[PDB]
């Protein structure tokens, strides 16, 4: 029944597992955003319309765990750090608005990380979303290429030598040294 | 008693050297080593400079940080300018390790040339390769990116080989400069590599220069500085 989640171990942090859950037709995104701010929902609530591939999330999560174990995160929590890492810029407040969720949203990607005794009650989490969980194969129907290209300011030079994903990844992975 | 921040930093460096542990070596330079691995489902290479046993540990860390940072900036600059080079996945500044896309199945330009020289007996059929490298380095210099170490070992041909898909690598010595002298020295390093690693390919380097000159509108002062730095 529930087997729609996508889970990967972090190669560099073998004890850590990243989980992705995707939902359509969400009716309570306002509640979910308030709950994330009150710490009563686990995970990063991410806007899936600007996520082109799970690899994008896994790169963001790898970096967030890394800084998090160093005590050198740019934001206040692991969940906000994953979201901030998706953005092409170092503006924290801008990243959390464009890549996080609003009450205006009806699709949501929840990302969370488990390690050791830090475990998420996945059934309880899914029960909090007033919406329909779907397999991540559905992500191309939700992602909006126009919106992605605007956020990341991808140009035609970039597109001439690889994929939009590769240009996005390159932006994400080097923005800390501008 | 130890500072938690220092402990966490040592645990990250231990994680890094554990990841590198069983990996195969695919390239080696004076300071750096490049290993082949996997990063979150993608073929990756990981580049690291191991501390040399005769240097102060803090000098080694400074060197590793400076070159890692410069290479990550250069690779971003390449991607945004449409210059083909590896995608950066992750840069670990705790251990100064750079995780990059593996250019799978590629051969270095060095090996491609020497192979052609041994099968053919003449550099005749390397003209298109020379013209392509001319176009690529022209674009790189027009972005004011000085590679710093242009040899035929730092250019890859991504398969299918005969498409001549050049991918530039190893920007650990790169920097940003608009000065024709810096671009001239860059070219001179490459000239010397050609002359000494591929003897009797002067016509190949000649076609490279002709292609460079028509590809960049700023080549004229650069080629004048090439003439000057060779003399000095
Ligand atoms: N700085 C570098 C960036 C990327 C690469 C290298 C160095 C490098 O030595 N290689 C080889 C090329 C040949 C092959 O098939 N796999 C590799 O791993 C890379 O792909």
């Amino acid at each position: 029944g529930p087997h729609m989640q996508l889970t990967h171990q972090l190669d560099l942090f073998p004890e850590c597992r990243v989980t992705l859950l995707l939902f359509k037709d969400v009716k309570n995104a306002g509640d979910l955003r308030r709950k994330a701010m009150e710490g009563t929902i686990d995970g990063s609530l991410i806007n899936p319309t600007v996520i082109v591939d799970p690899f994008q999330i896994l790169v963001a999560a790898n970096k967030a765990v890394h800084l998090y174990k160093l005590g050198k995160m740019k934001t206040r929590t692991l969940s906000t750090e994953i979201i901030f890492n998706l953005s092409p810029n170092n503006n924290i407040s801008e990243a959390l608005k464009k890549f996080g969720i609003s009450a205006n949203d009806t699709s949501i990607l929840i990302v969370y990380i488990e390690e050791g005794e830090k475990q998420i009650n996945q059934e309880y989490l899914i029960s909090q979303v007033e919406g329909h969980q779907v397999s991540l194969k559905n992500l191309p129907e939700i992602m909006n290429i126009t919106e992605v290209k605007k956020i990341y300011k991808l140009s035609s030079q970039e597109e001439s030598i690889g994929t939009l994903l590769d240009a996005i990844i390159c932006r994400m992975s080097t923005k800390d040294v501008l | 008693e130890p500072a938690p921040e220092a402990e966490a930093l040592a645990a990250a460096r231990e994680r890094s050297s554990r990841f590198l542990s069983g990996l195969e070596l695919v390239k080696q330079g004076a300071e750096a080593r490049v290993f082949r691995g996997r990063f979150q489902g993608r073929a990756a290479v990981i580049k690291h400079r191991f501390p040399k046993g005769y240097r102060h540990p803090a000098l080694e860390a400074r060197l590793g940080r400076r070159r890692t940072v410069q290479e990550a900036r250069a690779l971003l600059r390449c991607r945004r300018a449409g210059i083909s080079a590896p995608v950066v996945f992750f840069v670990d500044y705790a251990s100064n390790c750079l995780y990059m896309e593996e250019i799978e199945g590629s051969v270095t330009v060095r090996d491609y040339i020497q192979s052609t020289m041994e099968t053919e007996k003449t550099p005749q059929g390397l003209s298109n390769l020379a013209k392509t490298i001319g176009q690529v380095l022209a674009r790189m210099h027009d972005e004011d990116l000085i590679h710093g170490d242009l040899t035929t070992s730092n250019m890859l041909l991504k398969p299918p080989l005969e498409q001549l898909n050049i991918v530039l690598i190893d920007f650990g010595l790169s920097f940003i400069s608009a000065l024709p002298e810096d671009k001239g020295v860059d070219l001179y390093v490459l000239e010397k590599a050609f002359l000494s690693t591929h003897p009797n390919t002067e016509t190949v380097f000649e076609a490279f220069l002709k292609s460079y000159s028509t590809s960049s509108k700023k080549a004229r002062p650069v080629l004048k500085k090439l003439d000057e730095v060779r003399l000095r």
